[PDB]
């Protein structure tokens, strides 16, 4: 029920281990092992069929084959209702007395979600047949005075450790484009028409590790950037990108708001395969891919968005709401100052946030013919709660980073406060 | 006496419990000699083929009802039979005597009982094939064995007997 | 070759585990374990087969396959000729000597025997393949002198523990009734013709726990009856009697001697099924099968064959052969002193029994509308030899109740000797 | 970096160690639970029909020239396969906690590498099926587990890497 | 010698005892090596398939002979071969040194003698397939091993030898 | 690379365990043991298929199928390319730290050799699948540096004990004759014609153990006898020769070089088969093999060619070139001093050797009616360097025994210096 600060689109969660239904529905059997003897409980596979369970929210589209399709493109898994694994329980009983030894089948969670907006609106969960659960205890008195007890409900209880771990995988629906040679420091990609149809991902590397700043010729729309999980140090071609189909990808950076005016900075290397999602431009114009390695401390934003913030000649607040990034990440916010430029001439702003808490880092951008170049202004503890304000000269651009510390809910918003 | 329950009236499936041996059934599987610090070893595999379930049906619970009702709140057994499962004792004898160990299946008991006046008036029994339990015993040619120790004249729980119900419907 | 206290009939007598052949016809084989090193012998049942031995007196009739369906009845064998049962044996050597380990194929006996007036007409001997034998001892000497030994005679030994467990099945020859209705305190039955053909059994259950009076009208012909062993707690239904066609039988109380005029008192459980062999009775008029619950010490007999005896008014030995309880059972005898009643007039009685050993009690049979009641006259710590005397009143009715301490013979022969 | 080798120009085939673990699969065969000082044994069969390489071509080396290049010099995969090998892992949960344990299967990583002044300039990568790995841990409901237990972003070794290359010809 | 009995003139089957390994088969199975407290295990089936007896007939005991007449008194080896049964030796080996071990089939010598003058004059000799046995011997590259723990040049019982008769009739 | 003490013939030589291929080529697989964790590997044999490896130097003949039909006249292998047999490892990692454990498949190697005059001309390896090799040690850290390591040369080595057992077997192409008869004191054998198109075999046994003298009546060829490995107490027939077809065979004594005129004296024992090889005579006439068993102390030479010495009526030198016997065995010479017999007329004679060393031992043959006798001379303690002089009667016959002590060359060279 918690947040999750990712972009829309397909996730599988391994939700954990130690999955089985209520009521004793995966028990196994029970030992009763008298003092000083060993009993054993065993799943030899002497048939290798195993039988995983499955339940979704939109049987039509999540159906079962279309959820262990996605879980082959997170996880890589091969066999879902097959086992040559063994798994064995072996207990010893002390001298003084007797143990019971209670064994259950158990189950891997799989939840598969189709996330729009801060929204789940499908969701399948699928149960991957596991290794097993053995339980043992003093064995009871067969004496012991027999209870009534009401059956528990028809459901399932989480038997092993905690584990909640996400991978992303591309939305099968959306076309993947692939830009062959692994791209210098200056790089402009034609984004196909396709586009007008529907969003699309485009697999690439770099040639050269470093910093990169990555957007559309008019920052619009709004770009996303993920890593291809476990493409690193696979095959390769220093002349061509080697292919894995590798359909799992974790989340860097971008967003999905329509409005959101930006480009992205993101540290990448070259042994490594990336993925940017285009949404669905709709437009007969043909739009462009721009990519451009910088040099210098620009790299301070390493994986963020930067948005650029528009309507400033105004006073009082300026709202701009935007998906959070997940604790300990960056979003940013680029910031020309209206008036014209004369060191002297200046505004008064007060930089705030409004849902999620942060560290905020305040920077004067600043041109050079050795690349960018970025000036600490200032720092805040607490966003949430400034109120120092900080004079800004007109006509100058500065960028705000913000790190996210507290995710209180799915949209951070930030607050450039106008005083004059 | 056992049918004198507080539950209201109607028809429920109650699971019993896991670990019921059966009546004379005892000594069915064979039994295993050992001696002087030697390691014994007896185990099965509850393959669908050997290891059958027992129904004893009602009038108002033929072996159907019984199965679905069961299968529909506790364990499906009918689908885990399909998949072998094997079970192992070991003891090792004492130093100079002998040992002498002999092996039987246990199951889940499964009721369907029809409840009237905090009484039962029906009781339907099923028997779904569990795992083993061995019973031990050192001897010597002298000495002489309580017959108990070989011979189950009631069914029974090796482990504390259980009442988990839940009322029928339709 | 001791005395079998059980009614005419069949039985399964499990003889015991760890029976094997002479001259090493089962053994798998041994196993030289050096020191320091472990050593095991495997039966993995990679084949399901097992080798069963028989052994009969008459092929015709208790032949294997009836001898099966026997074992079946008494301990609800399944298999005979397969197994799933593995075994194995597993010992390690001392760091000081070397080991030997022999392992042998073992079979449980299982004796099946038509026994007829404390004589077996007619024997089986069913040997189950059971889970082995394994002899761990020092290792013998390479060297050690090489002994001329003749073969032993072909046979078999016994290698486990003592074992001699009885087991009635309901005669396969014989027809079952049965009385569906649980019967109430009253309750009369008629005997189908089917009687005059031959023997059947009746199989019933009572609506009330209790003690129960049961005969034929006449006292005529004696009454058998058993226990359906495991029959207790399983399915009920409280207006109908739930079958299990357990053949498998426990003798209660019961003779087959033709004139032992005759009826049973015995302790009956609503929670288990019962039943009566009635003889062949080989007449052209109905019998009955008469059913009364007794409330009263008359239960004191409880499980108990209670005798009328016959021919009293005479002097001295009045001899009755009757059909040995085991140690620790009843058999009772009833007596109406000849002669009318009035308190005063009596006789001289000397009970005494001749082949078998046991305790006396003393009854006064007293009638009351609250049912019967008896009144203990005298006991007895020594019937064998009893010499003491008690006098009587005539024309009353006395119960005496034997408890056999030693089973000397088939038979145990009781004697109202009349002094006066 | 990694292309960095002190090697004369030309292809070679390498061999980089038993043991390698691949990225996410860490859980793809499940996981097994016991308590109390209980023994938890997990295993399996490599079994031909199962256990099947990962290839990973170049321009200059496909699956053909990858594998007979492998099979000629180093361990020849595809003769072994036909044989079943088992492995096992047993771990003894502590006396009044907890024990976790999944497996995953390991490789041998083996690469076709293509030199140019001392530069890796294309690299063919092969996982060959090799034996597995068991992971252990510790729990209770509570705790709160580090997930690079349960994860693998990148392809590793868990023993030392290994290169042992031979100069192919022709 | 060897033919001196003091059996009464006449034909007999005898039991030589168990134990018996064949001359020259030591190795035939193949060895195992392992080291520094390492625990190795070999085993296996004496499958109807495998074990065969070796029969040494002479011409007033014909192999039909032999075997009627041995399974007539002794153990039935004919309808045992059809079940399988496995025997396994494991030991460990030492801190810091090898440790090497061998197997080979054992057999029950049996053997149809003619007697004459308490002499044998005739010997027809059968092993009968029984178990195994290993044997070990801990080693470094250096240490030089004698031969004959490698080879066994005459066939022998590694237990006490046996002699068991019955005379034979018609 | 050392020499051979053995006759022309195939010989199959076992040389060893725990072979296996460079690089890896025989791994199983590698097991990281974590620490308080047992890992194992094992080969089931749910296939019994195993993979021998063959290496010839002459395909034609020495093909697979024939080198396997030696290996098993040697040693009896009846499979050679599937297995029943099941290895397993099994280890506990210590609570302090992790282990791996390797496991190879190996291979017993088995040579197989045409040997001729002391060169080896036809050769071929067989590697039969053994029972695997278990490596354990730390585990090496993840973090060790990676060190660029050249393959190395393809091939084999030998990881078990030291081992090298040499079987030799009857070469397949010469025919076996065969005496059935149990050969008396005395007995003479025809050597069949089919002798003068090929080498042949004997086969046959001693009715009485002893010592025998063997020989062709001209001593001439040189006689060769084997024995016939594990023919010893089995199948036996006073009257009769029983048969094990054994090919593998223990050579006792006898030489090849065609000029060795001589004859064998060996002791001989009933339990077991001998066979004698003829050389192929080339002759149309018919040529015989004598036996006859010998009564005292020519004993002595037990197991030794007795070459007979020529042109010895010369002054000087006099060597004799033969195949040498192996360390601890003998080989004898026998003198007929040139001249007539008169007690006093004597020769000085100085016995040395020039290839290998040895211990001399100078005996005087004696004539009885109670068969031969042998006087002692003198002993030499050093042959090589011997110069002590000894003076032999003329026309008396002599016979000086070698045990070789240093095997340095082929053939040992005698030299029989005739001082005058
Ligand atoms: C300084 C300023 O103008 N802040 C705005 C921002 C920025 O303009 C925006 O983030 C671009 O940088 O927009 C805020 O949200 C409004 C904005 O997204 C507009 C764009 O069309 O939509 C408004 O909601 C619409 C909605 O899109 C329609 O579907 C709906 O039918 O009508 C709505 C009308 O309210 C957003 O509220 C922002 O929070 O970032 C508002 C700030 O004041
Ligand atoms: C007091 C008294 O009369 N005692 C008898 C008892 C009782 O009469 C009897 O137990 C009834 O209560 O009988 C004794 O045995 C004889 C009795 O059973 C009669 C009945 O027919 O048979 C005698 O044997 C017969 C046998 O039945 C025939 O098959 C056979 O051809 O002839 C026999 C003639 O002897 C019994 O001996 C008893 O011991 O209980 C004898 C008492 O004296
Ligand atoms: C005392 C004496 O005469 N010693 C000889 C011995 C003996 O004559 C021989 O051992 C018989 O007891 O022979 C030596 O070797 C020569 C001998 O074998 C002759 C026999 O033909 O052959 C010589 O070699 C031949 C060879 O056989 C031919 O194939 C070849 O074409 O020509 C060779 C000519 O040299 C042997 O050298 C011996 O060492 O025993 C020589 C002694 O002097």
């Amino acid at each position: 029920q918690t947040i999750l600060p990712y972009p829309n689109g397909l996730y599988v969660i391994n939700k954990g281990d130690g999955y089985m239904r209520t009521n004793d529905k995966d028990l196994i059997g029970t030992l009763l092992i008298e003092s000083s003897t060993s009993g054993s409980i065993i799943q030899p596979r002497l048939r290798n069929t195993t039988r995983p369970l499955f339940n979704t929210s939109n049987p039509t589209i999540f159906s079962q084959e279309y959820t262990e399709a996605r879980l082959n493109d997170a996880f890589n898994i091969q066999l879902f209702n097959t086992s040559t694994t063994l798994f064995k329980f072996v207990e010893e009983a002390p001298t003084n007395k007797n143990i019971s030894m209670k064994v259950y089948n158990t189950y891997e969670k799989y939840e598969l979600i189709n996330y729009q907006n801060g929204n789940i609106d499908d969701k399948a969960e699928y149960y991957l047949p596991s290794l097993g659960k053995c339980e043992v205890s003093d064995a009871p008195s067969p004496q012991a005075p027999v209870v009534e007890t009401p059956v528990d409900q028809d459901g399932f209880i989480q038997t092993g450790p905690n584990e909640n771990i996400i991978v992303g995988v591309i939305n099968p629906s959306e076309n993947i484009e692939e830009i062959s040679t692994p791209i210098p420091d200056d790089y402009t990609y034609n984004i196909p028409t396709s586009i007008q149809n529907n969003a699309c991902y485009v697999l690439f590397k770099v040639n050269t590790t470093g910093v990169y700043k990555i957007t559309t010729k008019n920052n619009l729309p709004p770009l996303i950037i993920y890593e291809a999980i476990g493409s690193s140090n696979r095959n390769m071609n220093s002349n061509n990108l080697s292919n894995d189909n590798i359909k799992a990808i974790k989340y860097i950076t971008g967003l999905n708001r329509s409005d959101a005016k930006s480009y992205l900075i993101v540290s990448l290397f070259k042994d490594k395969n990336y993925y940017i999602r285009i949404p669905q431009i709709s437009s007969s114009t043909t739009s462009q891919l721009i990519f451009k390695r910088e040099l210098g401390n620009i790299s301070d934003l390493a994986d963020s968005t930067v948005n650029i913030l528009d309507n400033l000649n105004t006073s009082g607040t300026h709202y701009y709401t935007r998906q959070s990034p997940d604790v300990g990440n960056y979003i940013s916010y680029q910031l020309t100052i209206p008036g014209d430029f004369n060191n002297i001439a200046s505004s008064i702003f007060s930089f705030r946030t409004r849902n999620n808490q942060g560290i905020g880092t305040l920077y004067r951008l600043t041109e050079s013919i050795n690349g960018y170049n970025l000036i600490t202004i200032n720092n805040y503890s607490d966003l949430l709660n400034n109120v120092e304000p900080i004079s800004l000269l007109n006509g100058a651009t500065y960028i705000f980073r913000v790190k996210v510390t507290e995710l209180n809910n799915y949209n951070i918003i930030f607050d450039a406060y106008r005083n004059s | 006496s056992i049918n004198n329950v507080n539950l209201a009236d109607g028809n429920y499936v109650v699971n019993r419990g896991d670990g019921w041996i059966l009546s004379r059934q005892n000594q069915n599987l064979g039994g295993n000699i050992s001696n002087n610090g030697c390691t014994a070893i007896v185990g099965d595999l509850r393959i669908r083929e050997t290891a059958t379930p027992y129904y004893y049906p009602t009038a108002s619970f033929n072996e159907e009802y019984i199965k679905n009702n069961v299968q529909n709140v506790f364990a499906n057994f009918t689908e885990a039979s399909e998949i072998p499962i094997g079970f192992e004792f070991s003891k090792t004898a004492p130093s100079n005597k002998s040992l002498y160990m002999y092996l039987q299946y246990t199951y889940i008991r499964y009721e369907i009982i029809k409840v009237l006046q905090n009484t039962v008036t029906e009781r339907a029994v099923l028997y779904v094939p569990s795992l083993g339990y061995v019973k031990s015993i050192e001897f010597n040619s002298e000495e002489q064995i309580d017959k108990n120790f070989y011979f189950t004249s009631q069914d029974k729980c090796i482990l504390n007997e259980k009442f988990i119900y839940k009322k029928i419907d339709d």
